[PDB]
């Protein structure tokens, strides 16, 4: 059938394997039929633009263990009935914004054993379909704050084997696993990495208290405060400093005029 | 915990800095534009008490500028320490030592800003000063940090602008005075605190990315690195291994190029100059026991160091040790730096004025064994440079009267002015070189006796022997040039029956020549004036043991005359029979200096001559000259005065130039031009004109002498010589026929007068006549010339012997005029009248067998014993008194 690649294996209802064929890259004339695609243990070092394109109704999409080491912003444009995304196992190193921005249907999308060193906001874009994160065997130091303001249904997330420095940049991160509790097994593998006061510590142990000294948000208190400092301790200074003039001058006059003549 | 900083809010100390800033300015104006549409006084009470407090006019004052001193390079300091740590950090106040400390130090900043702001006048241009700014935006941070539990190392790079008013702390408390290192401090304090504050806001914005790249542009310079980078920026070397990469910390480098290189190229320099400012020649003179040491002060300069250098220190004196100290004003050039150091071990240059007190003690004066003062003979003003030296003395005399002095007078006058010194003690030591005086006495003996002036200024001279293998004059002149005057004490062999007769016919024993007192030819303890050619040998003597007259008589006086009782003209001047006589060409005009011609009249009229023998003296020149200088020739006989011009020829053959005994040429404009090349070109023109003239003969043969500011002329007077500028005077055909004179050749008198003193009065006794101390003294307090009638021992005082030119072709001394034993010649001389003659004056060609039509003639100083003699020769003697 038209529908299926020459040197993939296909099944009736869309499934389509591509694995273990040493393929160097996309094998082309995608089709519409395919639900399941599979590209494991490829050599698909470099990912074209719109290399997906025709298979627009493709649900799930694996490329674990294929050597990724860059992906292009829109090499999956049009897929948007894609489901599942399996990009572990490669050597991803930094993504681009927008990469994944028309993947409205996204629910699982996996990065573990990908050398990620930071995944920025702009990076997973808007994903309020999205259940489930995999982040696990990632060298991610922090989560810059916001990332997952943006994933309003994000339930389950694998965060072990990651470069996790303890401080006031994974604070957001946090409050996540304290509304979403870590099952005991997985929340025993997650353990802050910096070598301070802080290893062999639980993600979970950090309370609020601990963390106090982190930059709190502005208030309108302290607004006022930081700018009513300034000039009202010149203001103090400068009057205390006339009033011990104006005594001593006064205390000196007195003892001057009144004891002139002795 | 650690990692304390997640999001920013380096605006909080911003706003809190610039709200304080412009509220400050805004409140200023709001009240300048209210004013402007509207006991004694306590405001003003107070605001002198913080005027006093703010300066160092109190002890208080000074205690709180130090305060501000200090704690400005502890707040510094404190930067400094801050910059390791990151932009932005968490701390706590009370379990932080650096925090309290900073929070002290700007506490007490606030303090003192409060009473500048109360001590300052105008308010609005208080608020924009510098100083007012740095406060403005350091305070206020650290108190927000201190509310915050929060420090941002934001602007506290500013406190290095407080290094800035250092100078003004320093002024205040009187450390700083002098313009010197005031100016030292400012550039330093400028220069310093600009760098820092530059490589500090480079170190903030490298560190701390530009804001609209969302910090992503973060170098992490430390702050050595980015004060290197800057050192490296405006010294214009440019590495390039550091440099900012930010937009802002570009912009900063292009902004701060324009208005640092600049600074660096202005400050550097002058810096190193004023720190280079140093005295190289400052300090004292160790005084070492058992080696007396001289003073040398007054016209120092490379030719007359060197002159007095190489004479003082010649090989011929003993072996004496005598430290030479020389002080003046001006540091050495290289040159005289250069002669110092060929005389390492031998003198000492000190800096200083011999006017200071201060300066005399350094150079050890209270020991010293003597004083010379050299003098500028060749100045435009010679009245000045004999005030200067003056001063020079007086200064001496002040700081140490018991001192002795060798000085050179330009003029006879000043001279008399140095006798009113109270402490002109000449009996223990003291001497003053007069150059007019001496010049003038040796003119007039080489007038009586022509070539006499070389040889006299030959001896004293040092001159160590010089051989030439050609048969010259030369080479019989430089065997008579080495003769130098020395004095030794003489033997216990010769005190017994008289002194006189054993002087005598015993200089064959002791191969030397002999010349309580004075003594000259002594016929009819004491010291024998040798004419020894080295100090070597003349250890030989005591080792080896086998109203005509004047009020005192010395001269003649006459009745004084009137200017227009002796002024002649052509025709009578024609009329008028002279032969033998002498003539003097004066050169002068209205504004020229005195000579003095008294010191040139006088020698010529000494006791030991007879009115009928008394030489004709005529001055020719213009007649204004003479009437200036006439107010002390008139009270003189037998001088005539010719108006005129000695350039022109008629009036040269109206005083009979041919036939007359000496023609002396003299100048007294030479000290108005100062150009080497025109000096003494009216005395080379007179003496080519007396030269060519022609009488009913050349008067190439005329004995004259001129008289020659400047050495280097002597080439013009002779055209049958060698002129070569690299010779010597004292080398020059001109001058050792003695028809040639210069001062420059008495110089040297000095080193001799010095090394014995009485070699000095001995030459004001064998020239000028005579000088007793009484003339002196009548001199001193009369200043003319006076005379009485004669009195017997008047008459008595007329013993001396006095120079006279003998000839050879006929006489009694014929046999000895080719008998070749010079000293067979001296002896007879000695036996036969009780005669001594000097030495011998020869024809330039006499040693050339062929015969010449020169005459010139030059000056052989003490013969060897076996000298051969030509008939055609002269000789010197001193005649006795009839
Ligand atoms: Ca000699
Ligand atoms: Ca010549
Ligand atoms: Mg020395």
């Amino acid at each position: 059938a038209p529908d299926c690649p020459e040197v993939c294996t296909c099944v009736p209802g869309g499934l389509a394997s591509c694995s273990a064929l040493s393929l160097p890259a996309v094998p082309p004339g995608l089709s519409l039929r395919l639900r399941a695609l599979l590209l494991d243990h490829n050599r698909v070092r470099a990912l074209p633009p719109g290399a997906f394109a025709g298979a627009g109704a493709l649900q799930r999409l694996d490329l674990r263990e294929n050597g990724l080491h860059s992906v292009h912003v829109r090499a999956f444009w049009g897929l948007g009935a894609l489901q599942l995304l399996d990009l572990s196992a490669n050597q991803l190193e930094a993504l681009a914004p927008g990469t994944f921005a028309p993947l409205r249907a996204l629910r699982n999308l996996s990065l573990a054993g990908n050398r990620l060193a930071r995944l920025e906001p702009a990076a997973l874009g808007a994903l309020p379909l999205l259940r489930s994160l995999s982040l696990q065997d990632n060298e991610l130091a922090a989560l810059a704050p916001g990332l997952l303001g943006r994933l309003p249904a994000l339930d389950a997330l694998h965060l072990r084997g990651n470069p996790w420095g303890c401080g006031c940049a994974l604070r957001p991160l946090c409050a996540w696993l304290r509304r979403h509790p870590l099952p005991a097994s997985e929340a025993e593998t997650v353990l802050c990495v910096w070598p301070g006061r802080l290893t062999l510590s639980p993600l979970t142990a950090f309370s609020d208290a601990a963390f106090s000294h982190c930059a709190q948000p502005l208030a309108l208190r302290d607004l006022a405060v930081v700018y009513t400092l300034g000039p009202a301790s010149f203001l103090v200074s400068l009057a205390s400093c006339l009033a011990l003039g104006s005594g001593l001058t006064a205390c000196r006059a007195r003892r001057r005029r009144l004891r002139t003549a002795a | 915990p650690c990692d304390s900083r997640g999001q920013r809010m380096w605006w909080a100390f911003l706003a809190s800095s610039m709200v304080t800033f412009f509220g400050g300015l805004f409140i200023i104006l709001l009240w300048r534009t209210l004013k402007y549409l509207w006991e004694v006084g306590w405001m003003t009470s107070v605001k002198d008490w913080a005027g006093v407090m703010i300066s160092a006019q109190t002890l208080t004052g000074r205690v709180l500028v130090v305060l501000v001193f200090a704690l400005s390079i502890g707040a510094l300091v404190i930067y400094f320490i801050d910059s390791s740590n990151p932009i932005e950090s968490c701390q706590n106040f009370y379990k932080d030592f650096t925090l309290q400390i900073d929070m002290a130090f700007n506490v007490f900043f606030l303090l003192y800003f409060g009473l500048r702001f109360i001590a300052a006048n105008d308010k609005l241009w208080f608020w924009l000063e510098v100083n007012s700014v740095v406060d403005f935006f350091t305070v206020p941070p650290v108190f927000v940090s201190v509310y915050l539990n929060r420090s941002w190392l934001g602007l506290r790079f500013l406190r290095a602008l407080r290094l800035i008013q250092f100078s003004e702390i320093l002024q205040f408390l009187n450390i700083l005075k002098t313009s010197n290192s005031i100016k030292l401090v400012n550039l330093l304090s400028i220069f310093i605190s600009t760098w820092l504050t530059a490589a500090g806001f480079i170190h903030l914005v490298e560190n701390s990315g530009d804001p609209w790249e969302n910090f992503q542009n973060n170098q992490a310079l430390t702050y050595w690195e980015c004060v290197y980078l800057l050192m490296v920026t405006m010294s214009t070397v440019g590495y390039g291994d550091v440099y900012a990469k930010t937009t802002l910390g570009r912009l900063f480098m292009v902004f701060f190029i324009l208005g640092g290189l600049a600074m660096f190229a202005s400050y550097v320099p002058e810096i190193i100059e004023l720190i280079g400012n140093r005295k190289k020649y400052g300090g004292s003179y160790s005084a070492v026991s058992g080696r007396k040491h001289i003073v040398v002060c007054g016209h120092i300069t490379l030719e007359s160091v060197s002159n007095f250098l190489k004479d003082f220190l010649h090989k011929d004196r003993d072996d004496v040790n005598v430290e030479i100290v020389f002080l003046h004003n001006i540091s050495p050039n290289l040159e005289l730096e250069a002669l110092f150091k060929r005389h390492f071990t031998q003198v000492e240059f000190y800096q200083g004025s011999v006017l200071n007190p201060h300066d005399l003690a350094r150079v050890k004066i209270e020991s010293a064994d003597a004083c010379l003062i050299l003098a500028n003979k060749y100045c435009a003003d010679p009245d000045a440079e004999d005030a200067s030296n003056i001063m020079r003395v007086i200064s001496i005399k002040n700081y140490h009267p018991k001192i002795r002095i060798i000085t050179q007078m330009l003029q006879y006058h000043n001279k008399a002015h140095l006798l009113n010194i109270p402490s002109w003690n000449w009996k223990e030591g003291d001497d003053a070189i007069c150059l007019a005086e001496l010049k003038l006495g040796f003119i007039a003996q080489s007038c009586l006796a022509q070539g006499l002036s070389t040889m006299l200024a030959n001896l004293f001279s040092m001159r160590s022997f010089i051989k030439i293998e050609e048969d010259t004059w030369q080479k019989y002149y430089l065997e008579g040039v080495s003769n130098e005057m020395y004095t030794e004490y003489l033997s216990s062999a010769f005190v017994g029956l008289s002194f006189p007769t054993v002087c005598e016919l015993c200089f064959v024993k002791l191969k030397l020549l002999m010349i309580s007192r004075i003594l000259i030819n002594p016929g009819n303890g004491t010291l024998g004036f040798f004419i020894a050619s080295d100090a070597k040998e003349v250890k030989r003597a005591f080792f080896y043991c086998k109203k005509k007259y004047d009020s005192t008589g010395m001269f003649h006086w006459c009745a004084p005359k009137e200017i227009e009782k002796v002024i002649l003209t052509r025709s009578e001047a024609a009329m008028t029979v002279l032969s033998g006589h002498v003539v003097v060409c004066i050169f002068g005009d209205v504004s020229s200096a005195l000579i003095g011609l008294r010191n040139l009249v006088m020698p010529l009229r000494a006791s030991n001559f007879h009115y009928h023998e008394l030489k004709h003296i005529v001055f020719v020149g213009s007649i204004e000259y003479l009437k200036r200088e006439w107010e002390t020739l008139h009270n003189f006989p037998k001088v005539s005065i010719l108006p005129g011009t000695p350039l022109s020829r008629a009036d040269l053959r109206a005083v009979n130039i041919n036939l007359c005994d000496m023609c002396v040429i003299l100048s007294a404009n030479q000290n108005n031009i100062d150009d080497t090349s025109l000096q003494d070109k009216e005395c080379i023109l007179a003496s080519l004109n007396i030269k060519s003239m022609q009488f009913d003969t050349t008067g190439v043969n005329i004995p004259i002498i001129t008289e020659l500011v400047n050495d280097t002329n002597v080439q013009f007077l002779d055209q049958d010589d060698d002129d070569d500028p690299d010779t010597e005077l004292y080398l020059t055909q001109p001058f050792a026929c003695g028809t040639a004179f210069a001062v420059s050749v008495l110089d040297s008198l000095m080193s001799a007068t010095y090394f014995n003193d009485n070699i000095l009065t001995l030459i004001r006794t064998l020239v000028t006549g005579g000088a007793t101390p009484e003339l002196e003294a009548l001199i001193a307090e009369e200043n003319a010339l006076r005379g009485g009638y004669s009195t017997p021992q008047t008459l008595a005082n007329r013993d001396r012997c006095r120079v006279a030119q003998l000839a050879l072709l006929d006489g009694p001394f014929a046999d000895l005029g080719d008998g070749g034993c010079y000293g067979d010649l001296f002896c007879k001389a000695l036996k036969t009248y009780n005669m001594l003659c000097f030495g011998i004056y020869r024809l330039r060609d006499a040693h050339l067998s062929t015969p010449s039509q020169c005459t010139k003639r030059y000056v052989i100083t003490n013969p060897p014993y076996e000298f051969e003699l030509v008939p055609t020769d002269l000789i010197f003697c001193l005649m006795q008194f009839d």
